[PDB]
């Protein structure tokens, strides 16, 4: 049924209807519009009207607009034929490659996996790279807050950790780009495109892209983290895979809902986020999960306003966060890739009844010999090298040695450099820091462990050095 | 002598003043912020009540 | 037609609902909507009734039929809801079918008055060596949990309600102590592994848990902990011993503050309203112990507060310090070290709970929190080296994992080793070890003594002379 | 403030006054790192007037980010020609500081008026370190470098 | 006549009669009630409607419910038969006693002493508490106020007080529980029944309860002080006689006041406050007060929230006080207790002419050395101790034994101190300081100050350190 | 009175923080919307037009005068407050106690640095 | 225009603090609801329309571009207050200006060490 436009203001339109009301969250379709206008139901005002807020502008609404219910919220495409395009909010595509032909179409606002419907355990979800599985694994179905921002290696780690995933789990990626800058979604999809990870050709694609562009309304961007959610949604469970779902980035979705909160009048809370602030946030991570079905693993780029971690912002995020990835700026410019942080970066399921006794004593073992080697290099810039006692002089060594392993060439990456990447299990990974430790490898050269996969590769890049 | 114990004692004594001051940066940076929310949020209620009281 | 037992919803998405009519209906009386959700009365206005809705308010529309129900806002009550994950209103989420309640109680029931209490007197052992030794509690007392996230909170909560199976298998009636979880804010996920840990442990036979998680809507997360505390009641007021976790209360007040807002309430500091330390003061008032004319029960309440940067001073903290009746307290510093639990020992108090801590506990616990009391102030002489000496190793011996809570006398033992010096000689890396060695060795050998002093709930000048043996014996023993 | 910060684009040229400069009893209270001039600038007021006064903010300015940190870590641990660039600064401060014709009520000093060149001239004369050996009290609450001169002796009994 | 409930909010109650308008202030009987529900008439709202305060929970009200104007305000019992009693905001018996029979009734709003009967008569009250009698001691006929923080020391402070103050002290008491715990109420009453200052079978009761503590609705909280003080009026006037009040906590009264502003749909002043704090206030403290007719000392508890003196709250209650005892967290967190600031802790009778010259003089100098001691404090923290020159360590040692003299052990917190209370002199509290003023102990190690009575205990024990 | 009939007279306001604080109550129940910290757009008109009548008149007019030392609470040694700078603003000068300075021993707590007089010399006996 | 046939423009806003301004003024005038510092929840949306209209286009469409210079004003160096916020958000790098380096003689004042570009040597010549 078919209501009228009675108030434009702003990205907020108000529609009347004469008969059956669009509950709250119900899509509506304004008509006699070049490019499609749907605006999302906010409220029901009482007298027949319900309050919208706008997913594109709102130029050139006139007051008595036929507005049609759809009946439904936002619904947008989802299955297979997603991976290697990119959506918009409402799904439809925006590379321009032609309609999105899935035999299934999706509600972008559901509620979360009841009690019942979840996975009582708690487990690793093994990424190939050697750094995050040993010292800050990530929790199938957990939430990780990537700290770093430019130029650290941020989208070539996005990009092998979609590769790895689909490799070694068999589970696809969705990619959402909450304000994204239309300039770097050029950039990303290209990169994707170069890296093998998205295939224009096939259908080999490994990602799916939604873009909620920084020039869209409030509304959109504050959405979009929910459209390509319900990609993600597919493929847990209509496939019974394990996603990867990147949200880039997670204070984007805050402020474009403390903007959608302003508009429709309510009153600003604490430092002028929105009252909803906690819920808005609790709404969408709770669909971010374990079921006994499968599970959507999330990796969700944070900024932290005023470089501040008491800013309700990032305060209500770290709630959801089971780890963080932290991409150091100083570790990249001594050549380190992935250029992670293995001090600050950390993991709620760190702990010996979750990944093992065995998988704690070595990741502890290796975050203490690299605080030890911090303690240390004072010493070194004071009376040199040559000045350590003998346990110490192991120490630095290993440290070192340590320090260099935990690098690593990736796949995403072959293309640029003519090494091989790696995917390291996970065993593996536990190995080659486990017999570091215990020196049996510090006969060799410190330049061995360097760029390498699995331990096996350092001996044989030890042996190839003349 | 003299020297030897001088610059050990120097050395700690600014090894310590360093780590002081180290707290101390921490200290004011959670007040900074704990007086930036609190002025933001003071603007903005009122604001808020200005707009209400009409 | 009936607009006296009806209304019609005139506006919704405030998260509150305008009716029009129900003339009939109650203040604070639940009222319930053609979808099935249920309302509470809130405003009774000359023209309608303001409705706070008890879930998602999208499921809502204008001309949607809403009826009374007669009834002020209450939840189901009593035994029947042992081992049960119920949501906030009661109905069961743990699809095992439904809750055979046979009795109803209102959520905001009056805290009891002045005369049928009495001071907390009964120990309530978390069966963690440092908090039980150092920071005691009893029944009927509030005993704030605090600290920064990820500090160790929640843990507290869950090797108590682990530590009572000792006296839930008993047939000592009066010993027993039954458990309410009250998620408020938390993930989803975090409850269903609590369950299942608690489930493990063969805890869940004797706890409920009350859920209102992250995606609930805010009057939900608001309302369980209301609803957690008349479930507790029940036994309070029956001569029955309950304990109730309300975890957490900042995010509680953070629901509270949305509503606030919606409702346009007047903002003050932070943006919270007026009533804000009301909402928590009525709720933990409710924990009471009762003295033998009103049954002798008791309700005691661990509430969960979340600091933010340490920071003890901000609204919120102090609001519930002023409620509570001492505070554990824990410092993210702390927990860093891998000091765990990581308690401050001179931040926390418990206002109350010396009187409700064993004899046998105080003979080792006093000179301990001396001892400590001393270390701390001196963080080469004979004197202060000494206390340097003893204070690391008192230091290690409050150290204890998680799933593994102590009987008190069991406590006592190692904290006897400590506190008669036996420690001293030993190195700081091994007192951990010398512990657990120690620990073992006299529940396998020396049974006869251990049961005595929990008998006596003492240590006797037998036992003391008895305890000496057995400590010389191991130490020049242990290699 | 919305009101003052509001003003400053309308202007032409910013006299900024501050309360701690006021409080150490320099008068006028202008603060010399916050006033400005469209015509300060070489190719208007010329070379010689341009580069004293860039050179005035310049110790004023290296001296201020001195002040906080030589106050808890001792004068004495500075190179020789830091703690030059300390003594020429507070005299230039000083200098900057002038009795006023409609303040004789407020200061006791007569008022004096400066000529454009010979400001230049007294500057530029404190930077070049003419005056290392005065007193750093001589400068204060004078007219023309000569005065600073005169009051110099006047102090030495 | 009879009205009838149109309005209900929280504990707001608007009321409708068609004759007979009750006046502001009067007590409305809430018909159709199992306990009594009375309404105050706060304002009128015009259209024979009044907007009323509920005592009381407000549940189970149904619009077009009765209600009776009983023809005054609330009515209390006042006189000889409310000691040993505990009354409620409304008079009621809550100790489960029976009736309370007196031959008077007051009403709990009066209008407050007139300027002509105020007493200009200021006499010293000794505590026995060394940092009070010394630095801001109180005076009989005073207004005391106890400032803190959540959990600094208030209500051991006035526990400690009623001990050392009222049982030696030939009058009657009243102790009005604001707002604040049950089990403290609880407490008070059967430490008072042992200590037989309360009789249960004689006529000998010497104190007075009311108690509306933390479970009350906030009208309840917010008369509840107004209760207490009536009480006390009745026992100052009708006897002329010397009464002691102890309130706690009456910053309740105010908070109380700002939970139903709101509801009363006023326009809200600074920190979401009621716009009538300080009259509100006023009216109420005015009436705290001794007279020509007869004396009160008044002690109340004043809670400071969020540690911020500069709230509303607390620093619109400085002004109604003749001594103030200002709590520092951060001094009880160093373990002086009780936790007294002794630079912000103030009194009107610190005058040399009222105290004698010998005791300002010290007082005087304490302080100084106190203050002085505070301004170096910002090099010590960054420098420490050696950088000083040999006069400023000696300022430092001087007042860092004053801070450790100023503690005491009192007898109500002997569990948590481990020593047994003491009560000093005043003669021998300024003998103490004089003395370490002088540098007469000067050779003493601090730690023998800290927790002691008078000047020859910290003396025994530095001999007892060896 | 006093001023306007050749005599002299001194009036003390003590104080008009809390003047501030009641003309902020009776304006908000008016319904008058609340400004820059809950006070009324005006608050300085408030003490302004009070004090502007302080004055000194000439001989044609009779020679009286009237002066006035306003009262003014800070909060936590603030002078440089909204409310503070207000008043300071319209009066010929301040006196600025401080507690650091009273307990330091320094009883007038005057801090010089930071009080005026308006009038300066013009104000005092050659003498002085 | 230039950017769409064939050629290139550069674009200086200045500025975009008192531009926010200009339309705070009519949201707030036009009674839509005021947010952090009286600003509407559309101002990011403002400002983010205007600079994404700044982008390099592809051979197929011209192969122009229209590059952006906005300019901000902070107040005492705040970046994180909320216009700066936004901008700072939208644009592809800063150049920050300081008064201190100002004074020192480093001028122009750019900070070195906090100014960014994320384009970065993308843009530059193999000679630079
Ligand atoms: N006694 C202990 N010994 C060792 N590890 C512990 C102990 N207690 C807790 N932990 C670990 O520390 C982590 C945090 O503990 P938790 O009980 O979640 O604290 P919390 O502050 O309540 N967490 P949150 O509510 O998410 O901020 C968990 O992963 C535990 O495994
Ligand atoms: N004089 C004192 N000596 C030793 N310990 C004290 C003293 N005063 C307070 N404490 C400690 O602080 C705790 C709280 O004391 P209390 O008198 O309740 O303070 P309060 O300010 O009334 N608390 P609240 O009402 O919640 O703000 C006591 O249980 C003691 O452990
Ligand atoms: O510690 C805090 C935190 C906070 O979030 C707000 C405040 C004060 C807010 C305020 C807001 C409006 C006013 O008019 C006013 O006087 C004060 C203080
Ligand atoms: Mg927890
Ligand atoms: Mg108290």
């Amino acid at each position: 049924t078919t209501g009228r436009i009675v108030a434009v203001i702003g990205a907020v339109v108000d529609v009347q209807f004469d008969e059956g009301l669009p509950p709250i969250l119900n899509a509506l379709e304004v008509q006699g519009r070049e490019t499609r206008l749907v605006l999302e139901v906010a409220q029901h005002l009482g007298e027949s009207t319900v309050r919208t807020i706008a997913m594109d502008g709102t130029e050139g609404l006139v007051r008595g607009q036929k507005v049609l219910d759809s009946g439904a919220p936002i619904r947008i495409p989802v299955g297979p034929e997603t991976l290697g395009r990119i959506m918009n909010v409402i799904g439809e595509p925006i590379d321009e490659r032609g309609p999105i032909k899935t035999k299934q179409f999706a509600a972008i606002h559901a509620e979360a996996p009841e009690f019942v419907e979840m996975s009582v355990e708690q487990e690793i979800l093994v990424t190939g790279i050697k750094v995050v599985d040993l010292l800050a694994p990530y929790a199938k179905g957990g939430k990780i807050g990537l700290f770093g921002g430019a130029g650290v290696g941020k989208t070539v780690l996005i990009m092998e950790l979609i590769n790895n995933v689909a490799k070694a789990h068999g589970g696809y990626s969705v990619f959402a780009g909450v304000g994204e800058r239309t300039r770097e979604g050029n950039d990303l999809y290209h990169e994707m495109i170069e890296s093998g990870v998205i295939n224009l050709k096939d259908a080999t694609s490994k990602v799916a892209l939604v873009y909620g562009q920084m020039n869209e309304p409030p509304g959109a961007r504050a959405r979009v983290a929910l459209t390509g959610l319900t990609v993600a949604e597919y493929f847990r469970d209509q496939e019974g895979q394990d996603v990867l779902l990147f949200i880039d980035n997670i204070f984007r979705f805050t402020q474009a809902g403390s903007e959608v909160s302003a508009l429709l009048g309510r009153i600003p809370s604490a430092v002028g986020y929105q009252p909803t602030l906690a819920t808005d946030m609790g709404t969408m991570q709770e669909r971010i999960t374990t079921t006994k079905k499968g599970s959507i693993t999330s990796v969700q780029a944070i900024y932290v306003p005023a470089d501040d971690l008491t800013d309700p912002a990032p305060a209500t995020t770290f709630a959801h966060l089971d780890a963080t990835t932290v991409l150091s700026r100083a570790i990249a410019e001594l050549g380190i890739y992935p250029a992670v942080d293995p001090l600050d970066s950390t993991s709620r399921i760190m702990d010996p009844n979750i990944v093992g006794s065995e998988h704690y004593d070595v990741a502890r073992g290796v975050q203490k010999i690299l605080q030890d080697y911090k303690s240390l290099q004072d010493i070194i810039a004071i009376l040199g090298m040559d000045e350590l006692s003998e346990e110490d002089k192991l120490t630095v060594s290993r440290a070192r040695k340590i320090q260099r392993f935990l690098s690593q060439p990736f796949q995403v990456a072959e293309v640029f450099t003519g090494h091989l990447g790696k995917l390291v299990p996970l065993k593996e990974t536990i190995k080659g820091f486990q017999q570091i430790l215990a020196g049996e490898y510090d006969h060799l050269p410190e330049q061995a462990f360097y760029m390498v996969g699995p331990i096996e590769e350092a001996v044989a890049k030890a042996d190839k050095l003349a | 002598e003299s020297t030897t114990s001088e610059q050990s004692a120097r050395m700690t004594a600014m090894d310590n003043a360093s780590k002081n001051a180290s707290e101390m940066i921490d200290k004011l940076t959670l007040t900074f912020n704990r007086t930036r929310q609190a002025v933001i949020t003071k603007e903005l209620i009122e604001i808020i009540s200005g707009a209400a009281a009409l | 037609v009936d607009l006296e037992e009806t209304g019609r919803v005139l506006s919704i998405g405030d998260g509150i609902a305008r009716v029009h009519g129900l003339r009939n209906v109650q203040a604070e009386e639940m009222v319930e909507f053609s979808s099935g959700l249920k309302g509470m009365s809130l405003n009774l206005e000359p023209d309608n009734v303001g409705v706070v809705v008890f879930g998602n308010d999208k499921l809502i529309k204008e001309g949607d039929i809403v009826k009374r129900t007669g009834a002020i806002v209450d939840v189901p009550v009593g035994e029947e809801l042992l081992g049960r994950v119920v949501d906030a209103l009661g109905n069961a989420i743990d699809g095992k079918g439904p809750i055979g309640s046979k009795a109803r109680r209102r959520v905001g029931l009056k805290a009891p008055g002045i005369i049928p209490r009495i001071s907390v007197r009964e120990p309530m052992q978390t069966g963690i060596k440092a908090v039980d030794s150092l920071v005691p509690i009893g029944r009927g007392q509030r005993e704030l949990i605090i600290g920064d996230r990820q500090t160790g909170k929640t843990s507290i909560a869950i090797d108590t309600i682990i530590n009572q199976k000792r006296f839930n298998d008993g047939t000592d009636e009066k010993k027993k102590l039954y458990c309410i979880y009250v998620a408020i804010g938390q993930k989803r996920s975090t409850v269903a592994q609590l369950v299942k840990r608690l489930t493990d442990a063969d805890a869940m036979k004797y706890t409920i848990v009350v859920s209102a998680t992250a995606s609930d809507a805010a009057p939900l997360q608001y309302l369980a902990p209301y609803s957690g505390c008349s479930m507790g009641e029940y036994f309070r007021d029956n001569g029955k011993h309950a304990l109730i976790i309300y975890d957490d209360l900042s995010k509680q007040a953070v629901a509270y503050r949305q509503m606030s807002l919606l409702l346009r309430r007047p903002p003050g500091r932070e943006a919270y309203p007026g009533d804000v330390f009301y909402l928590h003061s009525r709720l933990l008032e409710r924990a009471a112990k009762m003295n033998d004319a009103f049954g002798g029960g008791s309700l005691t309440a661990l509430p969960v507060i979340e600091t933010q940067a340490g920071d003890v001073s901000a609204y919120i903290p102090t609001n519930v310090i002023s409620i509570t009746d001492g505070q554990i307290f824990l410092e993210t510093e702390l927990f860093y070290k891998g000091i765990r639990p990581a308690i401050n020992v001179g931040l926390s108090v418990s206002r109350v709970g010396s009187a409700a801590q064993t004899r046998a506990m105080k003979q080792v616990a006093g000179t301990m929190k001396l001892e400590l009391a001393q270390y701390r102030e001196v963080a080469l002489d004979a004197a202060t080296q000494q206390l340097l000496s003893r204070g690391v190793r008192l230091t290690e011996l409050l150290k204890q994992g998680q799933y593994s809570p102590m009987a008190i006398e069991e406590q006592v033992a190692v904290i006897y080793a400590g506190v008669r010096g036996y420690l001293d000689k030993l190195e700081p890396s091994k007192i951990t070890k010398f512990e657990n060695a120690f620990l073992s060795h006299v529940i396998s050998q020396h049974q006869a003594l251990l049961s005595k002093i929990r008998t006596d709930g003492k240590i006797s000048e037998e036992s003391d002379a008895k305890l000496k043996e057995i400590v010389t014996n191991f130490l020049a023993g242990f290699e | 403030d919305p009101a003052p910060a509001t003003t400053f684009a309308h202007l032409d040229a910013t006299t900024v006054l501050s309360r701690a400069i006021a409080e150490l009893g320099i008068y006028p209270a202008v603060d010399p790192l916050d006033s400005t001039s469209r015509i300060m600038d070489p190719n208007i007021v010329g070379s010689e007037h341009y580069d004293v006064a860039r050179g005035v903010q310049k110790i004023l300015q290296d001296y201020k980010s001195l002040q906080d940190i030589i106050a808890i870590l001792g004068m004495d641990e500075l190179s020789e020609e830091d703690k030059l660039t300390v003594s020429r600064a507070r005299k230039i401060q000083r200098f900057l500081s002038q009795p006023f014709q409609v303040a004789e009520v407020f200061t006791g000093h007569l008022g004096k008026l400066v000529p454009l060149k010979e400001t230049i001239k007294g500057f530029q004369q404190i930077l070049a370190g003419e005056y290392d050996h005065l007193p750093e009290q001589a400068f204060y609450m004078v007219g023309p470098i000569e005065e600073a001169v005169a009051k110099a002796d006047k102090l030495a009994e």
